[PDB]
């Protein structure tokens, strides 16, 4: 009966190549593998490319854990949610993820190509009320030093 | 080199008079401080405005206007007087705002050197050209400093509609020259039409001369 | 100086050959790729080009050269072949350096459009300006595209090199035009020499026609 599942610290499942990330087992398979560490929480240093796929994970005690997909991505900026379908009234909380937290400053998050918030400093964007109008894809921007930096977009839905 | 960038808040452009309104006593010059990346958080713009140093009023500061981007844009027109800013007098626009560690500070002015009076000289179609249905009429300005100007094709007391001008080029006396193409139906030309270019610089007398050219 | 801090990494400017380079077979045509706020502790840069899409391997490798703000300026320049460019082929800079997250690439050809042939007029000094010791001798190139040009004079088969060129300027159907302008002693043009205008453009037979204007 005890299944198992695993969760992130932080909770974004996208993150950038050489952010930490912290998996939680409530054994580990990478992929449908092993690991040199059957502690109880296996930690990644510095992510890199490889470091993506599917981790699920299994205890003494409990079975085998549902399916975890950790995206690794390259780039200055990464938007980052907690999950990218959303039920009215919900709150959807942003992040404007900058590669080794590289101070980032004049910061936009837009919505279907529109300017929506602007920050002189990165902060995250976030929505405590979904509404219907929310749905769209959205990507954020800012400055790096001089340099005006985007991130993909990522598509959001919000359902009733 | 001491140059380590603000870094985060609200940008402040200044915008020096077109040339042609510091040069003409029925136009009005102006000074224009632009500030942008205003956020709905802090919103609240205080404009100061210096003249060689000393702060005047009478600046006409406009409502802000939210951008595309969502952020807000706020403007600042100085009403500049005519021999002021020839004169050389220094333009200072100070920005205030909550989200600025400090405020802003912008200055301009003319350029600064000896004035040098344009020659001006109107050079017909080339031959070859009078093969075309339409022939170019050419506006040679010459020896001027500094490189502000303005230059026009004027004809019985209207502007020509088809005139383009090169920006001024520096000339190796460190003076700037142009060129203005002026474009007219060859029939115009042959028919004895009278063209004229117009030119305005700080050094003319009455900062104005004219040249004519036709057949 | 200082070091700057540099939060961004390097930048790269891709630049096109010379206009005249593409025109004259006897000249070598270069594109120029440009890395800028290099820093001091991560100063090594990689470059990959690619014509076409396909890599080629012949690009040279610059020295770093120390700028007074403290960055390092370095660059790669590859050699072209002149009909490539000219029928439009796209150069591909890659610049990797550790600073940065991914690669940089950037991308540059000849402008689109068809081409259109520059009408070359000479023009002589005005009678006003005859009463100077130096003349103005005028050359007016209009109507090309694009806007990829070379202008120079010439006398008795000699360069004439007392001269200045403006930008080329966007007239109003699309096409481009300029002025060069050539300075020479009153006294030269009294004696009845012939000058002349050379304009090299691509879309000119041979790449090349020359104008002349003297004393009438
Ligand atoms: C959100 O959206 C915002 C709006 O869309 C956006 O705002 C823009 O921010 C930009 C910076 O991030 C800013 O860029 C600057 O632009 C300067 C030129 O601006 C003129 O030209 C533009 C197009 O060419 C126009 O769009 C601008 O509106 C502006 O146009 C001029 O406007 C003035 C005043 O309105 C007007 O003069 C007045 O006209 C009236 C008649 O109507 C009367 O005659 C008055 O008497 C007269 O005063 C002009 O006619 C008009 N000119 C036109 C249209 O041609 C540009 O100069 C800046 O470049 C310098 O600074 C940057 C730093 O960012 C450097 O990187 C760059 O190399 C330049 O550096 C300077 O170089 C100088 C010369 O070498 C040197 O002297 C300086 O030392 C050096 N450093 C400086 C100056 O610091 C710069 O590109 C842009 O203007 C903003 N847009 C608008 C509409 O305001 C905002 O960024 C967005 N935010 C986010 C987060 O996304
Ligand atoms: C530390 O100090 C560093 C060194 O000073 C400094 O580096 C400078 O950084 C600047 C940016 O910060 C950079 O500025 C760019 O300049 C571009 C043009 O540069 C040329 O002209 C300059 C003077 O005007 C020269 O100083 C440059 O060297 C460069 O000169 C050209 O060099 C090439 C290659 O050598 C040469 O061609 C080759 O010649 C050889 C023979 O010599 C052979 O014949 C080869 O065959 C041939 O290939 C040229 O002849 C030579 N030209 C001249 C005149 O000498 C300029 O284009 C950039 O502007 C664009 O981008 C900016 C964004 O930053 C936009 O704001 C701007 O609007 C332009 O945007 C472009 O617009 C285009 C038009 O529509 C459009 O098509 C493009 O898509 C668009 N691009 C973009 C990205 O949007 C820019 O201003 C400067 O070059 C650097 N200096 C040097 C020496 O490298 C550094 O910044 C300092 N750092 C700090 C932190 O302080
Ligand atoms: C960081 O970088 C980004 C990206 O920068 C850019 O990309 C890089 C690679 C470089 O090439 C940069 O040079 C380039 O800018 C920066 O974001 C850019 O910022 C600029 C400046 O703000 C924007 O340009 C302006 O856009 C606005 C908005 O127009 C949108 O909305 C319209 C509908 O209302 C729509 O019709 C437009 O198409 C446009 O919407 C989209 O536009 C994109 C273009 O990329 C297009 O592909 C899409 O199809 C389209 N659709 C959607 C859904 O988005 C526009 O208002 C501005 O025009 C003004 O200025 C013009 C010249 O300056 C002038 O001719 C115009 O008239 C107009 O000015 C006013 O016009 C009105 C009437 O129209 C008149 O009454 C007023 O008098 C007049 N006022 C004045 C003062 O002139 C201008 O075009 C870029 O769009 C934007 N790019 C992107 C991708 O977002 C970013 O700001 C940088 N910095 C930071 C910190 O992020
Ligand atoms: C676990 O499985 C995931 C997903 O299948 C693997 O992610 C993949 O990793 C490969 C190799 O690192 C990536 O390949 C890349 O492809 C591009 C071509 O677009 C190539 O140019 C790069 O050089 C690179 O090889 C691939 O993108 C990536 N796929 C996804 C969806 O992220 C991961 O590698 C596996 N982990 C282990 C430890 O095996």
């Amino acid at each position: 009966l005890p299944k198992a599942v695993v969760f992130l610290e932080p909770q974004w499942y996208r993150v950038l190549e050489k952010d930490s990330v912290t998996l939680k087992c409530q054994q580990w398979f990478h992929n449908e593998s092993l690991i040199s560490s059957q502690a109880s929480s296996y930690f990644i240093d510095a992510a890199t490319v490889d470091d993506s796929g599917e981790y699920r994970c299994q205890t003494q005690l409990s079975t085998l854990s549902d399916p975890v997909q950790l995206e690794v991505h390259i780039g200055w900026l990464l938007l980052q949610a907690p999950r990218w379908v959303f039920k009215e009234e919900d709150p959807i909380h942003l992040r404007c993820h900058s590669w080794k937290n590289t101070a980032l400053h004049k910061v936009t998050y837009l919505q279907n190509g529109k300017g929506r918030k602007y920050f002189h400093h990165n902060s995250d964007f976030y929505i405590p009320k979904a509404t219907l109008k929310d749905s769209g894809s959205y990507f954020c921007r800012g400055l790096v030093g001089s340099k005006n930096v985007s991130s993909e977009t990522v598509q959001i839905t919000i359902t009733q | 080199c001491p140059a380590p960038e603000l870094l985060g808040g609200p940008s402040v452009f200044l915008f020096p008079p077109k040339p042609k309104d510091t040069l003409m006593i029925s136009r009005t010059p102006e000074v224009t401080c632009v500030v942008v990346d205003v956020s709905h958080e802090d919103p609240e713009v205080k404009f100061n405005w210096y003249v060689d140093g000393v702060e005047v009023h009478n600046a006409k500061t406009k409502p802000r206007e939210e951008q595309y981007n969502s952020t807000y844009r706020v403007v600042s027109v100085l009403t500049v007087l005519h021999q002021d800013w020839l004169n050389g007098k220094e333009y200072k626009c100070k920005v205030s705002n909550k989200a600025l560690p400090a405020p802003i500070e912008k200055t301009i002015s003319k350029a600064k050197g000896q004035p040098r009076e344009p020659q001006v000289y109107t050079l017909p179609p080339s031959r070859d050209e009078l093969t075309k249905n339409q022939v170019s009429l050419t506006c040679l300005v010459k020896g001027f400093y500094p490189s502000d100007i303005a230059v026009e094709w004027e004809s019985n007391g209207q502007p020509e509609n088809n005139y383009k001008t090169t920006p001024p080029v520096l000339d190796s006396d460190g003076s700037f020259f142009l060129y203005s193409k002026l474009t007219v139906d060859k029939s115009r030309w042959q028919q004895g039409n009278v063209f004229s270019c117009s030119v305005m610089h700080e050094a003319l007398h009455n900062h104005y001369t004219q040249k004519s050219l036709s057949l």
